[PDB]
């Protein structure tokens, strides 16, 4: 929570630097949904892949999560985050903005940033959401307690390498299938590992179904990852 | 009882408020305007314990604002009401509640269409196609309840009103000196001088 | 000392969180096997000398009637986190849902209180890790790992501690998703046999299961809805009984 | 207590009587029911004594302290306002108060409010306040035109608080007048109604009621 | 525990390394005209494939007739326009009447200077050009403040990177005797001014033009790109 | 290494930042006390900063029949001095007590050693000495931002306070004598307080003087009161 | 952050009179016919409003006050300053003693928030028990009163030529022109009425901040005066 | 100045085979004066029902409440709320707020997802709970509701037949109460879709 001689805040500098060893995690924003897609990392044969949650986790109905960097510090803030949105939709009757709840949990960082003697958390998210204001969304934040919008980004482990493919291979008038293809494909060239499998992936989508005119939350069954990964050419 | 009226008609919700401000033997204002506008189109009418009236409805006005300020975007009706429910369920159980009743008159630009709520100092809230608080209820409900259809225009509510205040000047013990009428529609809220004389 | 004693150095390393998984590391070797109708933990009971009272020291504790834990590292850490697990299963969970916690999320619970001891001021992180087996009735068995960071994870079967590299391997070799709870143990047996050194017998190793419910240890009849806990630890003679049909 | 404020073409007249009681018992004739702010702003005092004076002497010192803080006198909006916002603090706690706040400024022109210990803030034109309150009323109301000359406005407030103090068991002594101009206010002297009565009575031809 | 605390010199380091902060913080300017003020910001370079619909512009409304903006540490930022925002709804509940940009100015101020003497907290990592006009006024108002606390008005004004230089450039175009009279060739001063830093680009240079009655307008790429024409021909006219 | 805080003793069983607090003394301006049996009198060189300057006020009335003199941090007399004003309030209104000198000077100790003892604190960094007639008479004390308190005849603290405190030492059966006689014992002082100049003449704004005894209340002299004794 | 040097002084407060020491500088003159306080604007840039530059403030109608040093740091001071004065008001229907102003606000310096005040201040005013009066406040908690003083990066210099210059008789008038012409002697730039700033204190008018025009005036008859010999 | 004869209203529940019905009254008053005819009071959170008659302030606030509660409780838990625990977790909100309880008559309906068990319950305002399995009564007609429910009540009732029964007792149980009626709506539950209905009734 000090400044270096050069105007620079250690702690959080060092907590990013954490935060660069961790699985990769891809948001990429299309025209009608948002992908999700995360690497685990350090994997066994044995680790239950079925009853398991690491990376992506539920916000809220509208809006989800991808994490890079210490799993126990993310759940804390995912809890207050759980709670904010609550508190709003009891205040208001009405789903919280994906923005004001992001703009929260940045805010919470930033305090460790700037009182109290605690160490940072050693967290990044990626928050993808819905909302009848700005509709699909995209966000980013890190330590720094900063947070900003995208239409693709990647956190953790490799993302000089994923950011440049993403910057290579995104079109604005996208659609969700290809989203989710430029992220395996992402996720397939930066791994630090022999080739991609499904009990190394998480995935994640928001799409506003064409039979309704509500929004759809899904996170992607192992079973159903493997299936998404044959379609594509990466069997 | 200070006269609280509102009535959404097709395309607004219009609401009267009495100009009188009582205390004891004696009528010190008549021309007291009974409302804050909360938003560009929204407008909050209330009445009930001298001191609490305004400092609950300035309190409530100034919150709006600075939710406003920080999204740059006018919150709902919906989501307006909501909030002053919560506040004044709040109060209710606090060590000094606010004894203020609130009708909240807006246009919902995202729906576009007029809203009418009704709260209480309980933080009872209801949406109605019109309302009231106090005594006034008690002779303009029935009226309305006749005289009331879904689709009028904003001329025929307001001579709707004339009738409402015009049972009220008659049947009422207590002379509350004329209503202020405001209209909230899809321009925003302006309030119409010409009620003295129609 | 209000300010944290777990900080992030340069290369982003956690350093009191690292020098817990070393104590993690020298503790004696502790595992989990994860069968199809059961879960068994179990753990070698290191007598400092033959004097001490082996029995009087619970290595495998029930956390509720259908959760056990097991550790390995500091053993005064584990038993404070076990007292403090018991307590939040009653005021996190059941004196708000009239049941007990399902197994993900007491172990959830537990995780959070080793996570604060990492960032809350004047503390060192828990110097232990704690595999803890249960069930409950949606998610059924299971078997999850916590670590000094506050970090856990589901495992099929797995073990900590001085040889649990050699036992994870072991454990590979041996688990397939068919497995009866018998074999379980039996498997768990051959595991800790490894890491053993020197005697071997019921009074050496503490083992548990989360299997059927035992309505013979409910201590009342009457309400047929309660059936009793899951969650039995096997007597010195039940395993020896196992061990001369090795 | 009979304490008024209203305004006109040329200003704002304030006037009040100087009678204190205890239940029946009249404690004094001579009290300052005026509190001369700065140049520019008055308070009047009606209800508890203590609470008014206490109070309205405490506003002063905050009104100071705005002028050293902004570097610029007080609205008078925002000068009642804090009286105001205090008493709102107290509500319940049994505070006995009915107060105006009378002065100029350039931006808002003459202008009055009337503040009382329920919470009330209203801004108007013509206030009376006090036990006396509609006694003074009757005469200011029907007298009242807003193109009064300054001479002729000084003599109905002061005209208006006889009028109380005459029916008002509670209301009596002197008169205070003050005329509120763009320059700020103007003292018009102390009127014993011991005197003020007989002489108005003789030069106006009123007070039949009264003997001889 | 004291983190701001006096060195032999006479110097508090860590208020010090927080004007290092703003020094690599993206630049601002705000210059004001005979009856505007205009406030221009630069846009950063660390990754571009941002969605911009959503993501915070640097110009902040406080209310509506006082904007404010920022060179140094973003998070530091929003903690400080909260509290600006909160204060300025604050002064108009109890003293009926809107702040004036001096007196928010003098707020924000105060707090960035409380967080230089108190026990456990850093200094903000931020300054700020804070613009508008008084209620009911038309003279336009332009004040800086910095993590020390100090501030004070400008008749123009930069900070963050490179503000050294353009600190030169106006200084010697900017006339008192002549404030660009129009919002045009305010503008157009405000443009040339960041161009000398700024190395080409429209998506590079954000404006925000305010006048009296709170009103306030940002512009967009292409009517900024207007300008970016006319004073890079007016140079190569030479 | 070990002149960190008050909280930590050295190897040889010092306390440094205490003993670097009695230096502060050392820089401060000379004082002197003395007392017979009738009266106590203290005289209290000021010192100026520069010659446009006040000689600073070194004499604090505590009550009607107590007060002290300073030499070191002025800020510390003040905080001291006060709790003393507050504790021989006290001793009035609770009990129409007056507080006891020695009384006085138990509390100041234990004030001053809290001081010594916990973490975030420092001690008082400022030498006082306490003069009162009370129920046994005529009493001087000498005060120590240690927590340490005497009771004296006579003494001198501040720069060069060695000269003033020898004087005494020898005068101590002549001064000791001058029971109801006031004059003389300022005089005395006086004559004490020079053996410890060296920078000039001491002048009619470089002297202090304050009396309390028998029938006297304890009274500050500054200026022209004072021109008499030069 | 209150530990003592071996040779008995706070660090802490020595380094912050150091802080001081860089300020722009502040000069005190003490009369009988008044207190006059002048100060060095010292703008960092000719682009800033010289006008919006503070460092001679009211405290109240009898009292007003110079600083130097960390100026941000002295806004708490000066507001502590308004409300002891105004709150003596309201408790005893009368004026606060200028001494026990100061005083007041030395008591607020010694209250060690995680550090000391990096500003020092001339304290000057009038009351009818002790006259017209000048008092520099350090960040120590210790106050001084002075017939006349200079603070700032200009002291030591000025603190001399006051020396030199003060009688116990001078007037008002020549007071004025006594701070001027110090001021020029220590100031950087060339002292005009933008970036020098003159006040007084009179019994009989308050404390008023001489306006830019009245001050030119003054610089006039200064540099008119000197070229006679 | 009973807080529970306020507003006025009144909730029912009954069970039926492999069914259960809950209804409500719509009247919202304020004593005397009617105010609204379309206060619903019956809630649901995933398949589990809440009717909450009292004081109606408390019932939009506990409804609230509940809401969040049960949002909480199916992120954490990645499965939505059955009836048996929504009891429980009613029941010990309730007695948090025992010495400044809301003013309300909860009532719980719902299907068991996993046992297909049909589960009714009802609440004093302190959250003590009554877990009959044939019906629970709540309101301002609660005597007459009692009266017409262990008349016309029957084990095993088809959802067409139990219909007809939950509606006839709310319908005859309102008319006889000044401050409920001017309207009605009932909920039939099964494991697999749910119907509500509108009752037409006396608007006096
Ligand atoms: C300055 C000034 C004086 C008088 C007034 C007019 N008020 C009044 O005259 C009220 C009327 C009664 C009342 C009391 C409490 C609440 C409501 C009404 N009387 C009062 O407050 C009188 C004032 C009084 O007697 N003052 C003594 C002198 C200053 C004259 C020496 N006090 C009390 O009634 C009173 C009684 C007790 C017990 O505590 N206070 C206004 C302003
Ligand atoms: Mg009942
Ligand atoms: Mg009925
Ligand atoms: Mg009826």
């Amino acid at each position: 929570t000090i400044f270096s001689p050069e105007g620079r805040l250690y702690q959080v500098e060092y907590a990013l630097e954490s935060i660069s060893h961790a699985g990769t995690a891809i948001g990429i924003m299309a025209s009608d949904g948002i992908v999700l897609a995360a690497e685990r990392k350090v994997t066994s044969t044995l680790l239950e892949q079925d009853t398991s949650t690491e990376k992506l986790y539920k916000l809220n109905d509208k809006i989800a999560v991808a994490v890079a960097g210490l799993t126990a510090d993310a759940e804390i803030l995912i809890n207050t985050a759980r709670i904010h949105a609550q508190n709003y939709l009891k205040t208001y009757n009405e789903d919280i903005p994906v923005e004001i709840l992001v703009r929260r949990l940045s805010d919470i960082k930033q305090g460790y940033t700037q009182h109290g003697g605690l160490r940072p958390f050693g967290v990044s998210f990626i928050y993808a959401g819905y909302d009848d204001r700005y509709g699909y969304q995209l966000y980013t934040s890190n330590p720094s307690g900063n947070y900003t919008g995208w239409k693709a980004i990647s956190v953790g482990a490799n993302t000089s390498a994923a950011q440049t493919l993403l910057q290579m291979d995104y079109k604005d008038d996208m659609k969700v299938d290809d989203a989710i293809e430029l992220a395996l494909k992402t996720l397939s060239k930066t791994t630090d590992s022999s080739a991609l499998t499904y009990d190394r992936l998480e995935f994640a989508t928001i799409r506003k179904g064409a039979n309704d005119g509500e929004v759809y939350q899904k996170i992607f069954k192992p079973q159903e990852i493997k299936d998404i990964l044959v379609k594509t050419g990466i069997t | 009882m200070d006269i609280i009226l509102g009535i959404r008609v097709q395309d607004s919700v219009i609401l009267a408020s009495s100009k009188a401000v009582t205390r004891g033997i004696s009528v010190l204002k008549d021309s007291d305007d009974k409302t804050r506008q909360l938003s560009p189109h929204t407008l909050m009418s209330f009445a009930g314990e001298a001191g609490d009236t305004v400092q609950f409805a300035e309190y409530i006005q100034a919150n709006i604002q600075l939710y406003s300020i920080r999204e740059d975007y006018e919150l709902s009706p919906q989501a307006v009401s909501s909030f002053v429910r919560q506040e004044l369920a709040k109060s209710i159980r606090s060590r000094r509640p606010y004894q203020v009743n609130v009708l909240i008159g807006g246009y919902d630009k995202k729906k576009n269409k007029p809203e009418l709520y009704q709260i209480d100092y309980l933080g009872t809230k209801v949406e109605l196609p019109y309302g009231a608080h106090g005594y006034s209820g008690f002779y303009t409900f029935s009226l309305l309840d006749h005289h009331y259809r879904p689709d009028m225009t904003t001329e025929e509510g307001l001579d709707l009103l004339k009738l409402c205040v015009q049972e009220l000047e008659k049947r009422m013990p207590m002379d509350f000196k004329g209503v202020i009428v405001k209209i909230v529609d899809k321009d925003g809220i302006r309030q119409v001088d010409d009620f003295q004389a129609q | 000392y209000s300010f944290s004693l777990t900080t992030f150095s340069p290369s982003g390393k956690l350093g009191q969180i690292d020098y817990a998984l070393t104590a993690v590391k020298q503790g004696v070797t502790s595992l989990g096997i994860k069968a199809t109708n059961g879960v068994v933990i179990a753990t070698e009971k290191k007598s400092s000398s033959p004097l001490a009272m082996s029995e009087t020291l619970s290595k495998v504790s029930l956390l509720t009637p259908d959760i056990g834990a097991v550790y390995s590292g500091m053993g005064p850490d584990y038993r404070v986190l076990v007292d403090k697990s018991r307590k939040v299963a009653h005021t996190s969970y059941k004196r708000i849902y009239g049941e007990y916690p399902p197994t993900k999320l007491l172990v959830s619970e537990v995780a959070k209180i080793m996570q604060e001891a990492t960032q809350s001021g004047g503390v060192r992180p828990f110097g232990v890790s704690l595999l803890i087996a249960g069930h409950d009735e949606f998610n059924g068995f299971s078997l999850y790992q916590v670590d000094p960071s506050g970090s856990y994870f589901p495992w099929k079967a797995t073990a900590i501690g001085k040889g649990s590299v050699a036992a994870k391997t072991f454990l590979e070799k041996r688990w397939n998703d068919e497995l009866e709870l018998e074999d379980a143990i039996h498997i768990a047996l051959l595991t800790l046999k490894e890491s053993v050194e020197g005697e071997f017998n019921g009074d050496t190793i503490e083992l548990a299961i989360i299997g059927d419910e035992n309505p013979d240890l409910l201590g009342y009849t009457g309400i047929p809805t309660d059936k009793g806990p899951r969650f039995r630890k096997l007597t010195s003679q039940e395993i020896n009984d196992r061990l001369e049909a090795l | 207590t009979t304490t008024l404020a209203f305004r006109f073409q040329g200003g704002i007249i304030v006037a009040v009587d100087s009678r204190a009681t205890a239940g029946n018992w009249v404690a004094s004739q001579t009290v300052k029911k005026v509190i001369e702010i700065n140049p520019f702003l008055l308070g009047t005092m009606a209800g508890g004594a203590a609470d008014c004076q206490f109070w309205e002497t405490w506003l002063g010192s905050q009104c100071r302290l705005h002028e050293l803080r902004e570097k610029e006198r007080i609205s008078v909006a925002a000068a009642s306002k804090i009286l105001s916002n205090l008493v709102y603090q107290y509500k319940g706690a049994g505070l006995s108060m009915g107060t105006m706040i009378c002065g100029y400024t350039r931006k808002e022109g003459p202008t009055i409010y009337y503040v009382d210990s329920d919470g009330t803030r209203l801004k108007g034109d013509i206030f009376c306040v006090g036990s006396g309150q509609t006694f003074a009323y009757g005469v200011l109301d029907s007298n009242y035109k807003w193109d009064l000359s300054v001479e002729d406005a000084l003599y109905l407030g002061k005209r208006s608080i006889l009028a109380a103090a005459h029916r008002d068991a509670y209301s009596g002594g002197s008169v205070n007048l003050y005329h509120v101009t763009e320059d700020g206010w103007i003292y018009h002297g102390n009127h014993d109604v011991g005197e003020l009565f007989w002489k108005v009575k003789e030069e106006e031809g009123s007070f039949n009621n009264v003997i001889g | 525990r004291a983190l701001s605390i006096f060195s032999p010199d006479g110097h508090i380091f860590q208020v010090e390394y927080a004007l290092e902060a703003v020094k690599r913080g993206t630049c601002a300017v705000g210059v004001k005209g005979k009856n505007c003020v205009v406030l221009g910001c630069e846009r950063r370079s660390t990754l571009k494939l941002q969605d911009t619909r959503i993501t915070p512009s640097k110009v902040s409304k406080i209310d509506s007739h006082v904007v404010l903006s920022f060179s140094g540490l973003n998070a530091d930022s929003r903690i400080l326009i909260e509290k600006a925002r909160v204060e300025a709804q604050s002064h108009r509940l109890t003293l009926e009447d809107p702040v004036t940009v001096e007196y928010l100015t003098r707020y924000v101020a105060g707090v960035q200077q409380r967080y230089t003497q108190s026990g456990g907290v850093r200094p903000f990592g931020v300054s700020t050009l804070i613009a508008g006009f008084d209620p009911r006024d038309d003279e336009p108002k332009l004040y800086q403040t910095e993590p020390s606390g100090i501030y004070s008005s400008w008749s123009a004004q930069t900070i963050g990177r490179n503000s050294k230089t353009v600190r030169e450039f106006l200084e010697k175009n900017y006339d008192r005797k002549e404030p660009p009279a129009t919002v045009e060739e305010c503008v157009k001063l405000t443009v040339r001014s960041l161009l000398e830093v700024v190395q080409t680009g429209a998506k590079n240079i954000e404006i925000t033009v305010v006048k009296p009655d709170s009103d306030i307008v940002a512009l967009s790429s292409e009517e900024i790109n207007q300008y970016v024409t006319q004073i890079e021909q007016e140079k190569q006219e030479q | 290494n070990y002149d960190g805080d008050t909280v930590t003793f050295s190897p040889t069983g010092r306390l440094f930042q205490v003993e670097y607090a009695l230096e502060a003394i050392k820089q401060g301006s000379v004082t002197v006390g003395l007392r017979s049996n009738t009266h106590a009198v203290l005289v209290a060189l000021k010192r100026n900063a520069d010659e446009l300057s006040s000689y600073q006020k070194k004499i604090i009335k505590c009550d009607e029949h107590m007060g002290l003199s300073l030499a070191g941090l002025a800020p510390d007399a003040r905080v001291l001095s006060n709790y003393l004003r507050q504790q021989c309030n006290y001793s009035s209104l609770v009990f129409n007590r007056k507080l006891a000198v020695e009384r006085a000077g138990h509390l100041l100790c234990d004030k001053a050693q809290k001081n010594t003892q916990s973490a975030g604190g420092r001690p008082y960094g400022v030498g006082l000495l306490i003069i009162g007639y009370d129920k046994s008479g005529a009493h001087l004390l000498e005060f120590q931002p240690s927590g340490n308190v005497t009771e004296l005849y006579g003494t001198a603290i501040g720069a060069r306070s060695q000269g003033a405190k020898t004087y005494l030492e020898r005068t101590l059966d002549t001064f000791i004598k001058i029971d109801g006689n006031p004059d003389e014992l300022i005089k005395a002082g006086v004559e004490a307080i020079s053996q410890s100049l060296r920078d000039e003449s001491l002048t009619v704004d470089n002297l202090s003087i304050a009396i309390v005894g028998k029938d006297t209340p304890f009274t500050i002299y500054d200026g022209e009161a004072v021109a008499k004794y030069i | 952050v209150s530990t003592f040097s071996p040779e008995g002084r706070l660090f802490q407060v020595e380094y912050s009179l150091e802080a001081i020491k860089l300020g722009s500088t502040a000069i005190g003159i003490a009369t009988k016919e008044g207190v006059v306080l002048g100060v060095e604007k010292r703008a960092t840039s000719p682009l800033l409003e010289s006008d919006s530059i503070e460092k001679i403030v009211e405290i109240d109608r009898h009292i007003g006050c110079a600083m130097s040093g960390l100026t941000a740091d002295a806004r708490s001071m000066i507001e502590h300053a308004r409300t002891a004065a105004v709150t003596h008001n309201l408790y005893y229907d009368e004026d606060i003693n200028v001494e026990s102003l100061t005083q007041s606000v030395c008591d607020l310096a010694l209250r060690f928030m995680s550090r000391p005040f990096g500003v020092a201040l001339l304290i000057a005013g009038h009351d009818a028990d002790d006259g017209y009066q000048l008092f520099h406040a350090e960040p120590s908690g210790t106050f001084y009163r002075y017939n006349a003083k200079a603070i700032g990066s200009g002291s030591e210099g000025a603190q001399a030529e006051l020396l030199n210059e003060w009688h116990s008789s001078l007037t008002l008038k020549e007071a004025e022109l006594l701070v001027l012409k110090i001021l020029k002697q220590v100031m950087e730039e060339k002292l005009d009425e933008n970036n020098a700033q003159l006040s007084c204190i009179t019994k009989q008018d308050g404390f008023k901040i001489y306006d830019n025009e009245k001050t030119a005036e003054l610089i006039k008859e200064l540099k008119e005066k000197e070229a006679a010999e | 100045s009973d807080p529970s004869s306020i507003n006025g209203g009144i909730v029912v529940a009954m069970t039926g085979k492999d069914c259960v019905a809950i209804a409500c009254d719509l009247r919202l008053g304020s004593q005397s004066l009617g105010v609204s005819n379309k206060f619903e009071k019956i809630f649901h959170y995933g398949h589990v029902f809440l009717g909450i008659t009292g004081l109606a302030t408390d019932v939009t606030t506990l409804n609230e409440m509940f809401r969040y509660k049960t949002n909480l409780y199916k992120l954490k838990e990645e499965r939505a709320i059955e009836p048996e625990t929504f009891t429980q977790l009613v029941s010990s909100s309730l007695y948090e707020r025992r010495f400044g309880p809301y003013f309300v008559g909860p009532v719980v309906a719902g299907i068991n997802s996993k046992s297909g068990k049909p589960f009714i319950a009802g609440f004093d305002l302190i959250g003590c709970i009554d877990e009959a399995k044939d019906f629970i009564v709540s309101g301002t007609a609660s005597d007459q509701l009692f009266g017409m429910c262990e008349s016309l009540y029957e084990p095993n009732l088809e959802p067409e037949d139990l219909f007809e029964t939950i509606s006839q007792a709310l319908l005859n149980a309102a008319d006889r109460d000044a401050l409920s009626g001017w309207g009605a709506v009932v909920y039939i539950i099964k494991k697999d879709e749910v119907v509500k209905r509108y009752l037409k009734m006396r608007q006096d």
